[PDB]
């Protein structure tokens, strides 16, 4: 699934995201719109042959398990596929224990080079929330 | 099955180092985050502090920075290091997941002055 | 820190009967609240997490709502091997914090 943006605002609203450990509502509309441009069934797979997976793109060398991971430590407990559904609960789970790592949203490469310095609110701007 | 347990010293002197260690079992130490949380007698639940995959680690600003947490992946356990300990740290001490689906069964720890 | 307050400290609940116990934040959490029960000489058990999202092998008359900074934890039809302290705990902000506690005990 291909979410609006406010309607993917609202959704994360709604999943509680904003100010998440310090991350304002815009960051994470914004880590979603680089990282995969709002699009749920999101794949890309990576060099050391690992995937990235959802709205999120979360990694399976690390977050979730596809099976065909070598290193997966599915640190998030949960199957690869749970993170393509148009459901996010699953991927704002996962993010939520993400973000609570050292790196923070840092995590997201994305985010680290797109959204973090600029007005991210300007993300949610528009949107009645 | 996943089992915590905790393990040290039931009893101790005030100004002393309380040193506890959670034992895992069915889940690697290192495959998740780690915390730790305490209950005095007749009270409620206070969180000390958790250690996350890159070895992270978030304190409660309560304890004034006399708390460590470390992880031993060897023997799939991690610990708690609490110094100058006072009355006001009895308590039974308990470890458990960050995400809070396991903990272990806890262990009383009292400071007697 | 984020301050959470439970109410009632004590609710006295009849075999069979429905028990609402409150838990309020002292500023916006979203749905990052959650709900465990600890009977004596135990640790506490998970029961809802994230407001309202059940956990496998938890009784169906267990049920959490609310957001923002007012939840609630909803016993149907409560038994009696359910007496036991409740405590709510918000992961928004570090350090966590948890409720006081709502001592739910049989009338």
């Amino acid at each position: 699934k291909v979410f609006g943006r406010c309607e993917l605002a609202a959704a994360m609203k709604r999943h509680g995201l904003d100010n998440y450990r310090g991350y304002s509502l815009g960051n994470w509309v914004c880590a979603a719109k680089f990282e995969s441009n709002f699009n749920t069934q999101a794949t890309n797979r990576n060099t050391d042959g690992s995937t990235d997976y959802g709205i999120l793109q979360i990694n399976s060398r690390w977050w979730c398990n596809d099976g065909r991971t070598p290193g997966s430590r599915n640190l998030c407990n949960i199957p690869c596929s749970a993170l393509l559904s148009s459901d996010i609960t699953a991927s704002v789970n996962c993010a939520k224990k993400i973000v609570s790592d050292g790196n923070g949203m840092n995590a997201w490469v994305a985010w680290r080079n797109r959204c973090k310095g600029t007005d991210v609110q300007a993300w949610i701007r528009g949107c009645r929330l | 099955q996943v089992q915590l347990q905790e393990s040290g010293p039931g009893l101790m002197k005030p100004s002393e180092t309380l040193s506890l260690t959670c034992s895992v079992s069915g889940d690697s130490i290192r495959s998740d985050y780690w915390s730790w949380i305490r209950q005095p007698p007749g009270k409620g639940l206070e969180w000390i502090g958790y250690v996350s995959y890159s070895g992270s680690t978030y304190y409660n600003p309560s304890l004034k920075s006399r708390v460590t947490i470390s992880v031993d992946t060897s023997k799939n356990r991690f610990s708690l290091k609490l110094n100058s300990v006072t009355a006001a740290d009895t308590a039974v001490y308990y470890c458990a997941r960050w995400d809070g689906d396991y903990w272990g069964q806890g262990i009383l720890v009292t400071v007697s002055s | 820190e984020i301050v959470m307050t439970q109410s009632p400290a004590t609710l006295s609940v009849s075999p069979g009967e429905r028990a609402t116990l409150s838990c309020r934040a002292s500023q916006s959490i979203g749905n990052n609240l959650h709900w465990y029960q600890q009977k004596p000489g135990q640790a506490p058990r998970l029961l809802i997490y994230y407001a309202s999202q059940s956990i496998s092998g938890i009784p169906a008359r267990f049920s959490g709502s609310g957001s923002g900074t007012e939840f609630t934890l909803t016993i149907s039809s409560l038994q009696s091997e359910d007496f036991a302290v409740y405590y709510c705990q918000q992961s928004n902000s570090w350090p966590y914090t948890f409720g006081g506690g709502t001592k739910v005990e049989i009338k």
